[PDB]
């Protein structure tokens, strides 16, 4: 079963709100490289061998900058489906369209177009396809989740979450957010079963690359009123399985706002994510060539570099 | 004579020009001049002229040129035995050679010039116009560097060098003979320019260069030589009295032991202070 990845290139939230009017959240110069091409370069890097772009806002620039880039070549492995339309306005109704159209047929990666990360998903892929198969159609998401301190820089209030989750065997219990709230509440639900295994996680970054199967999207057009896919998360959470993956030795991260801009620009550049680095130049591009030096000091062609100016740390 | 009078035209029109180069341009042409068809009466002939040229001018280069001119030449002899063509085709042969050795200062500094990083400090002795040339292509490399220079007392050169440096926009400063030392730990590397390389190695030059080379040693600091192929002698003096007295001359010259010197930067390419004896043994000068 090849690999297969649904891209979504639109993310239906505007907290960029004056910056994208005139130009897409998804082509914002990052590390003076788009969003979107982190994504694509994590896809292709993991092992996916097909992924299906959606794309409402601004889509004419979405397409013919991928039209222009490197993975809608002839020889790349990934080969990448536009679909466009105008009446997209949250992740459900993309879901939906798929399962209209039937485009995926086996376990799926769901992934937004700002994304960046370096995670291999081979291991919980391989997790998740034998649980499958020792439950049929139990076990049908899978969420990436980097496990960091509760102190760093890249954990922002706005997409923070706090997880109740068993330890014995890695499965949701309860998931929730915590942005603007104190005291959390777990309900009691949860020691029902089994009751010996189970734990309060806090310390986990919501990559919100998810493993999803046909299945969620069928789901999906059963529940109307799915919006997103934390909302799927809940309403099947209050009733169908859905377990995680905790990753300790690789990075992966969502640019939601600018304040979570400014924290994987600043990884980045500190080679946080790499392999994928300016001085790699992962796009094949001729005008990102860069040059590596001391201190994370990155230089591009043509500088022209002024007598006794100082580059002091971590520039590009 | 001319011998004398065209050594001193060729040394006139351009100052910039060494001694040796001049000195096989006299040779091959005062080589038209030759009217013997006995090898030896050319041979003669020509090692007198460059005697005289050596006694009028102190230096190892002109010694190195001609002992190379008269290999050349006995290479060109073990050609046929003829010298009825020998002459015109070691005639062309030699104008060749001068082509070649004329771009030879380019190439040294083209290969050389890339072992200097932006920010760092360069530590010279005294004026060197191969030196010369390699900060120039440096500073033309979109590159920022700082020198030092050393006075050399014997005579003030040293001062000719930082001016011909800050005519080139970059901030030189002159240092005294005796502060070699003082300044040693402040630089990150040193060129220096050579003129005679030894059969093992090591460098004939300024009488201030091997305590530098030694400290240098004392601090792991970077010691490279620039020098010209034009200037390989086969000389192996074990302390600073093997040297010739003729080269000395208060000596204008002192010896520098390979141990000391980091690499060496020749139109033959990059070098390491063994492969020089490697060369002068395949030509077996």
């Amino acid at each position: 079963p090849p690999l297969q990845a649904v891209l979504v290139a639109d993310s239906f939230d505007r907290r960029f709100f004056p910056i994208s009017k005139d130009q897409p959240r998804v082509l914002l110069p990052l590390a003076n490289v788009a969003l979107i091409d982190y994504t694509l370069e994590f896809l292709t890097a993991t092992g996916v061998q097909e992924t299906f772009v959606f794309c409402c806002w601004k889509a004419a620039q979405i397409k013919e900058h991928l039209l222009k880039s490197k993975w809608c070549r002839p020889t790349s492995l990934n080969v990448v489906r536009i679909i466009t339309s105008e009446l997209y306005r949250s992740l459900g109704d993309v879901l939906r369209d798929v399962d209209a159209k039937a485009l995926v047929r086996s376990d799926f990666l769901l992934v937004y177009g700002d994304v960046i990360s370096n995670i291999n998903i081979t291991r919980a892929l391989e997790e998740h396809r034998l649980r499958r198969k020792l439950e049929k159609n139990v076990s049908v998401m899978t969420m990436i989740f980097k496990e960091s301190s509760p102190s760093h820089p890249t954990r922002c209030h706005e997409d923070n979450v706090v997880v109740a989750v068993d330890s014995t065997t890695n499965r949701v219990l309860h998931f929730q957010k915590t942005q603007g709230l104190r005291r959390f509440a777990f309900p009691l639900s949860l020691f029902q079963g089994s009751s010996d295994g189970v734990e309060v996680r806090y310390d986990l970054l919501d990559c919100h690359i998810s493993i999803c199967s046909p299945q969620v999207a069928q789901l999906f057009t059963d529940n109307f009123d799915y919006q997103t896919r934390d909302d799927f998360v809940r309403g099947l959470l209050v009733n169908n399985q859905i377990h995680m993956h905790v990753t300790a030795k690789e990075y992966g991260a969502r640019v939601s706002n600018l304040h979570m801009y400014s924290a994987v620009c600043a990884d980045v550049i500190r080679r946080w994510v790499y392999p994928l680095t300016p001085e790699a130049n992962f796009t094949d591009s001729t005008t990102q060539s860069c040059t590596h030096s001391r201190h994370n000091i990155y230089r591009g062609p043509e500088v022209s570099l002024g007598h006794g100016s100082i580059l002091e740390e971590n520039v590009l | 004579k001319e011998l004398i009078e065209y050594f001193k035209s060729q040394m006139k029109e351009d100052p910039d020009m060494a001694s040796a180069v001049a000195a096989i341009r006299t040779l091959l042409e005062f080589l038209k001049r030759d009217k013997g068809e006995t090898i030896q009466g050319l041979r003669a002939n020509l090692t007198s002229a460059i005697e005289t040229l050596c006694g009028v001018d102190s230096s190892v280069a002109v010694s190195s040129g001609g002992e190379l001119f008269l290999r050349f030449i006995s290479l060109a002899s073990l050609e046929y035995s003829d010298y009825s063509k020998c002459k015109k085709i070691m005639i062309e042969r030699g104008e060749l050679f001068l082509r070649r050795i004329s771009l030879s200062r380019n190439k040294i500094a083209d290969l050389c010039h890339t072992f200097i990083k932006d920010g760092a400090t360069i530590l010279t002795h005294a004026y060197s116009r191969v030196v010369l040339r390699v900060l120039e292509a440096a500073v033309a490399a979109k590159k920022r560097f700082s020198v030092y220079v050393t006075e050399s007392q014997p005579d003030l050169s040293g001062k000719k060098m930082a001016k011909a440096l800050c005519h080139l926009n970059v901030p030189v400063t002159v240092v005294l003979d005796a502060a070699v030392g003082y300044i040693m730990e402040k630089a990150d590397l040193v060129i220096v320019g050579a003129e005679g390389v030894v059969e093992n190695g090591g460098i004939i030059n300024k009488i201030g260069t091997n305590q530098m080379a030694v400290c240098a040693k004392a601090q792991n600091k970077p010691f490279y030589v620039v020098a010209e192929s034009f200037k390989f002698v086969r000389l192996f003096p074990l302390n600073q009295q093997d040297v010739p007295d003729k080269f000395k001359y208060h000596p204008w010259v002192d010896y520098t032991a390979p141990s000391l010197i980091t690499l060496l930067f020749t139109d033959l390419g990059v070098l390491t202070p063994s492969a020089v004896s490697d060369e002068l043994i395949k030509l077996y000068l």
